[PDB]
DNA sequence: TTTTTTTT
């Protein structure tokens, strides 16, 4: 009480320490005002994370409170908080609801937790009622679902409205009476009362369990798991399998037996954290500054910046420029159009080699995984047809999501595809083409969202593609799927004395890598751009780019098809209108790269160039 | 204890707007009141629900402002607590209903006939809800004024499931989302009526709540005036009763959130709305949306946590008159319709066109007939499409899907024949073998998409054999054995075996299709691909240009929109032509002389199986379909050589070479 | 356990 308002005036104090975050109270205020002006038709919530060490600065004691007994210091200064905000906030003409809203403003901490600072499984009893941090996966999250706070009533036959709140473990911090969660059906007076929904005020309740990371999950041990009640803005920031530090007030709950109804009693009280603020872990989405975007916008001034980039890629791998190109467009992928009336135009790219065993295909399309922002490895054998598009699963009987479907409009690879099933191939061919997955087994017709990009390797019917044996005979595939497929790049191993020493050489100068902290013996643990530094351009690029076409690209890339299809000479694969297709979407590519929203002609050219390098041949 | 709040709100100032509202507010704009006109059809007995449009609302406060009116914002309240307000807008209703007009209905109704009687015995007494007989119900606001605009923040806006957010409780909101199922309806009772003997007198319990525990006891007075302890019986007559359903609507993966599974939102509807919804359509729903209370062992188990659910005022539908008859002149006058509506079939793709013909006839669809004898002989039309990948086939299909009103897409794999067709589930509860409605199902009465149909499997290939030919579809499954109309049309795409066609293999071979299978399907399109540089320049000129701009390249070509070509479809539809006897002469001798032709024509290199009475039905078929097009009464001649034109051009196809 | 469509 007394203790309360004057831990209340107390953060008051701290707040006024600390304009920064009445500036931003004031931010979130004045946001949510203009964004409820003129809405042609999202809020900010209440919320402020409040550095720690600010406190542990400000006032000692304060801070050591909140972190020992959050359960009477949090409640305060939540509370002084909502009143600095009421107070220097304008409330302009709020709404009935609004009136009745009474919205709170929230607190959270970053950071500096130090002991309170745990684990799932190093979670201990004694920690408690004092605020802590952990961090994990997340697992089984429990749907969103509203919860009742208050039930405001209107008095009939007395023109009154009479409001009821409500007391739950999850809702407050200390220990209350609990409500009987009984709308008010009468008046005191005995007036008749009516339940005012909209008025009355609930929230977003939502339970998760983040278990321990596996990774310092011990040995011969379930991971142990604790779980969090999310709520309001807290409700939906993650989902299952989303590696998280979280904050919350470790807290106690139940009889553990101690009830008399407990016969046993040999039972242990139930305990949770009520999350104050999440913290998620990518280790994802690259970040980008004003002085990179700079230094993109500079570097997109050099003209062999492709060739640049290209050569970035796969530094450790030797040989296939030309794929290191192509896997460059692909990563960059085009522009996707889709007609009003409803026609879908695919604008990403596939990459697939038929290569020697050894040939590092299976490596290069690891750097592809490793540095693509959200890829999906799998491979021929390893995969299911309904595994890699979906799987109708018994659950109401529900489907299954397949790798497809995973990473939608990200991008896949598939290793060994041509040792994948011929039914999953088929399978796949829908998932590519419509750049969608539809399931009508099981009595559960569906249809998913299916434009992830596609990057498969194989090796030649013959282990050793035989040059003098036709390609189709060298390749298992069907030319539909092939012609289906964008880009089909044919890598053989060649005794080239100068170019196996060459690639001698480079390996041996990779296994000779030093990092620059560590020495001989110490086990661990031209111009080329950093790998962050690429994908935060390659980001930068699909965020702001969308080239269009130029009359004169389109003379090129309609000259270019059209002979090709029309020239006699063998192909690997046959010419077909997705050719034309190919040749559009790797020009928008170039373009892409460029980081121009007008395509060039030296793109489609670029775009030709290469195609006819992969179709007919080196060109 | 119950701390009274003070809110900006005063319902006696709202309900007196409301009636003013109500006696006073006519569609002069538009056009005694609109709304008096409709309480006096409710006199009448001529309407039993009442939709109060917000829109209507919303153009009253904008007359009273523009007059000058301390303004109670009725059409923004009714949002935040819309119960509340739609109780008081049927208690104002009650005040300014209307006398009877014309011959009332109560020639039979026990409530009026008894209802006075009880009051004669006699000489709020019954609840308002016992008398009244119309359905209250509130038109959504109409986003295309958004007059609101700053207050307009999305109120119209259909939400997705998971963008439904519990502060929307209490409060109207639009929902568009697909109907996952669809309970069966069921009565409930508003009021219910318990008779005595020992009193004579008939209570009125009023229910509100999902349950309710029985009186079993007289409070009347004339059990209490002799002392007697009443054994109230309940009396169905007398007890009020609605029509109830539950739907359940579900998030559409374009809503959806990449890697989040779809929520679906319970749906409650009650009165005239019930039944108007229908099972896995896109619909856009607005309605209250309401917390579900519990029972009392579960609440206590649940506490502050409730569930909920959405009561529909209203529903509209993305797809399914003088106006549409206007609208069809316009294009019947601009001529050539059939070509121009070809045409306009996927814009986006180029040549074909002759293809883009024969999926408008299928869209029409054959006459199905009946006979008196008892024949019925399927009217839907089949085309099958076989030709080299890569020819925009699978475009074609997603095209027409979408152009079909209840048009749906399928792929061989992805379907199973037992869910292509119908499946049943060994427990949907208590491991009760259940039916389930397949993708032909879901195609019922539309057009169903199959692609890779050479990839789907034989033996569901086989299954799908009695659905095509024969509409309806007969499960004799464990513990089912029943039969479903399934009325339908197919088209299905597929490439020759090998991926592309030989010329070396016979026409059937690249095929490699069951004759049955092959007869079954009115038509089969051999569309192949050969290297043509000028027709591969003026192709990619097309698809170029399409990329450039958005727009197909018109080409001196107008192409009519999706809804315009829907409407006439209807339109043309419900001709139902009858034939002519000069036209069974032509027929009869054209199929006389394919059937010669076929049995002098097993030549592989020409050989595309025998004709079959099948093929003459097809043909009649689509010559009556022309008919539709053409809208004529009766089919022509010209359809007939038009139709056979369309079947030579096909097969001729590949000799074209 | 036994029976059972249905998918994997
Ligand atoms: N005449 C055309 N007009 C427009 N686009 C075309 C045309 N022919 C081919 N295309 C395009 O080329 C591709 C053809 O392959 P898809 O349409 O994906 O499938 P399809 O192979 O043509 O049909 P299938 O064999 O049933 S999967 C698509 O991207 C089409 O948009
Ligand atoms: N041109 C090359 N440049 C660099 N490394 C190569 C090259 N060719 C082969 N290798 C090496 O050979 C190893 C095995 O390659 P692998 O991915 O198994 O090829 P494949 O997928 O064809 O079997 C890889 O670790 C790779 O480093
Ligand atoms: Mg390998
Ligand atoms: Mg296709
Ligand atoms: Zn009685």
């Amino acid at each position: 009480d007394a203790v309360f308002g004057d831990r209340v005036r107390r953060f008051q104090e701290f707040l006024d320490t600390f304009t920064s975050y009445r500036d931003s109270v004031r931010s979130i205020q004045v946001y949510n005002s203009n964004n409820a002006a003129n809405y042609n038709d999202n809020i900010l919530p209440h919320r402020i994370i409040i550095s720690l060490d600010d406190l542990r600065e400000f006032d000692r004691s304060f801070w050591s409170g909140i972190l020992v007994e959050p359960a009477y210091f949090i409640p305060p200064a939540e509370k002084a908080l909502t009143d600095l905000a009421d107070s220097m906030d304008d409330v302009p003409h709020p709404n009935a609801s609004a009136v009745s809203s009474r919205h709170p403003w929230k607190l959270s901490f970053k950071g500096s937790f130090g002991a309170h600072a745990l684990s799932p499984r190093t979670l201990t009893a004694q920690h408690l009622n004092k605020l802590v941090s952990v961090e994990g996966i997340v697992t089984k999250t429990s749907l969103v679902r509203p919860k009742l706070i208050r039930s405001v009533h209107y008095a009939a036959k007395t023109g009154r409205f009479h409001y009821r709140d409500y007391t739950d473990a999850t809702t407050t911090l200390t220990t209350r009476i609990p409500t009987p969660a009984i709308y008010p059906t009468e008046d005191t007076e005995g007036n008749k009362l009516t339940t005012e929904y909209g008025y009355s005020t609930f929230i977003d309740h939502q339970r998760i369990t983040v278990q321990e990371m596996p990774e310092m999950a011990p040995a011969g041990q379930l991971p142990r798991s604790i779980d969090v009640i999310l709520d309001d803005d807290l409700v939906d920031k993650t989902k299952p399998g989303d590696r998280v530090n979280v904050v919350g007030v470790f807290k106690s709950l139940g009889a553990g037996g101690m009830n008399q109804s407990n016969s046993n009693t040999l039972i242990g009280f139930k305990t949770l954290i009520l999350g104050n603020t999440v913290y998620p872990l990518h280790a994802a989405r690259q970040m980008l500054t004003d002085f990179d975007i700079r230094n993109i916008n500079k570097l997109s001034k050099k003209k062999d910046i492709f060739d640049i980039l290209s050569q970035s890629l796969a530094p450790s791998i030797y040989g296939h420029d030309h794929i290191k190109k192509a896997i460059l467009l692909m990563l960059m992928g085009g522009v996707e159009k889709n007609l009003e009336n409803g026609s879908h135009l695919r604008g990403d790219i596939n990459i697939l080699m038929v290569g020697d065993p050894s040939t590092a295909k299976s490596q290069l399309l690891r750097f592809v995984l490793n540095t693509a922002s959200l890829a999906i490895a799998t491979t021929g054998r390893g995969s299911s047809g309904v595994g890699l598009t979906a799987a109708v699963t018994t659950d109401e009987r529900r489907l299954e999501a397949g790798a497809m479907v995973l990473a939608d409009r990200g991008v896949v690879c598939i290793d060994e595809f041509d040792k994948m099933t011929d039914v999953d191939r088929v399978a796949i061919h829908e998932v590519m083409e419509q750049q969608t997955v539809t399931i009508a087994k099981a009595g559960i017709h569906t249809t998913l969202n299916a434009r992830c990009s596609v990057i498969a390797a194989a090796n030649p019917v013959f282990g050793q593609y035989d040059v003098n044996r036709d390609p189709h005979q060298n390749i298992a595939l069907p030319d539909s799927l092939l012609s289906r497929f964008d880009l089909l790049f044919v890598v053989t191993d060649d005794i080239n004395e100068i170019r196996d020493r060459s690639i001698s050489e480079h390996v041996l100068r990779t296994h000779r890598y030093l990092p620059p902290g560590y020495l001989e013996g110490e086990p661990v643990r031209p111009k080329l751009v950093t790998i962050p530094f690429l994908r935060k351009y390659v980001q930068y690029a699909k965020e702001r780019v969308i080239p269009q076409l130029t009359q004169e690209a389109i003379n090129v890339i309609v000259k270019n098809y059209t002979d090709l299809r029309n020239d006699d000479n063998t192909k690997k694969s046959p010419i077909t209108a997705r050719t034309l297709e190919t040749l559009i979407r790797l020009a928008t590519a170039h373009a892409k790269v460029r980081l121009s929203k007008t395509v060039n002609k030296v793109d489609a050219k670029v775009a030709a160039n290469l195609l006819r390098f992969a179709l007919l041949g080196e060109d | 204890a119950l701390p009274s709040i003070q809110l900006p709100v005063d319902y006696n100032n709202l309900f007196n707007e409301i009636t003013d509202f109500l006696v006073t507010f006519k569609q002069d704009t538009l056009s005694g009141p609109k709304y008096m006109a409709m309480l006096q059809k409710v006199a009448n007995r001529e309407l039993n629900s009442v939709i109060i449009d917000l829109d209507d609302i919303l153009q009253y406060q904008n007359e009273k402002f523009l007059q000058g009116t301390q303004a109670d914002d009725l059409v923004s309240a009714i949002q935040q607590n819309a119960n509340h307000f739609t109780e008081l807008f049927c208690r104002a209703i009650d005040n300014n209903m209307p006398l009877p007009t014309k011959e009332i209905d109560y020639k039979d109704d026990v409530l009026d006939v008894i209802l006075n009687q009880r009051r004669l015995r006699n000489e709020e007494l019954f609840p308002p809800n016992l008398t009244r007989r119309y359905f209250l119900y509130f038109k959504p606001l109409s986003q295309n004024c958004a007059r609101r605009y700053r207050k307009k923040a999305i109120s119209s806006k259909p939400l997705s499931v998971r963008q439904i957010k519990g502060d929307f409780l209490g409060q109207l909101i639009t929902v568009r989302g697909i109907i996952t199922r669809v309970s069966d309806v069921k009565p409930a009772v508003e009021v219910i009526a318990y008779t005595c003997d020992q009193c004579g007198y008939e209570v009125f319990q009023e229910v509100n709540s999902r349950t309710f525990t029985p009186l079993s006891e007289c409070t009347s007075e004339e059990c209490s005036q002799n002392q007697t302890k009443g054994q109230l019986f309940m009396s169905t007559r007398a007890s009020k009763f609605s029509a109830f359903q539950e739907c359940k609507i579900q998030e559409l993966s374009q809503q959806v959130p990449v890697g989040h599974i779809p929520r679906s939102l319970n749906i409650h509807v009650n009165g005239t709305l019930v039944r108007s919804l229908s099972p896995g359509d896109i619909v856009d729903v607005t309605g209250i949306f309401l917390p579900a209370p519990y029972t009392g062992f579960k609440a206590l188990k649940a506490g502050l946590l409730t569930e909920t659910y959405l009561e529909a005022q209203f529903v509209r539908q993305h797809k399914k008159t003088s106006d549409v008859e206007e609208r069809v002149m316009e294009l019947i006058t601009s001529g050539d319709v059939y070509n121009r509506l070809a045409k306009s079939i996927a814009p986006e793709i180029y040549g074909n066109l002759d293809v883009k013909k024969a999926l408008l006839l299928l869209l029409v669809g054959g006459v199905d007939k009946r006979v008196g004898d008892g024949m019925k002989i399927r009217g839907d039309i089949n085309v099958c499409l076989m030709g080299d990948p890569g020819v925009a086939k699978s475009q074609l299909l997603k095209a027409i899907c979408k152009i079909s009103p209840r048009g749906v897409y399928t792929t061989g794999k992805g379907s199973s024949g037992v869910g292509l067709t119908a499946a049943v589930m060994k427990d949907p509860v208590t491991d009760e073998m259940i039916l389930e409605g397949g993708a032909l199902v879901l195609a019922d009465n539309g057009i169903c998409c199959i692609d890779e149909f050479d990839k789907m499997d034989e033996s569901d290939r086989t299954a799908i054999h009695e659905v095509m030919e024969q509409q309806t579809i007969s499960i004799s499954k464990a513990g089912i054995n029943t039969t479903l109309n399934a009325r339908t049309s197919i088209l299905a795409a597929a490439n020759p075996l090998y991926g592309r066609y030989n010329p070396r293999l016979s026409p059937l071979d690249n095929i490699n299709l069951p004759a049955a299978l092959l007869s079954r399907f009115d038509i089969l399109f051999l569309m192949l691909d050969i290297p043509s540089r000028d027709d591969d320049e003026k192709l990619a000129e097309h698809v170029t240009y399409v990329h450039m701009h958005n727009k197909q390249p018109d080409l001196d070509f107008t192409p009519v929109e999706p809804s315009k070509m829907r409407e006439y479809i209807a339109y043309a539809k419900t001709k139902r032509p009858v034939m002519s006897e000069a036209v069974n002469d032509y027929v009869v001798q054209a199929y006389i002389r394919l059937r010669q032709d076929s049995k002098r024509e097993m030549d592989s290199k020409f050989s595309f199986g025998q004709a079959t009475p099948r093929t003459l039905l097809g043909i009649i078929r689509l010559s009556q379909a022309l008919a539709k097009l053409r809208l004529a009464d009766m089919v022509d001649i010209d359809d007939v050589e038009e139709a056979l034109r369309l079947v030579r051009v096909s097969k001729e196809s590949l000799y074209q070479e």
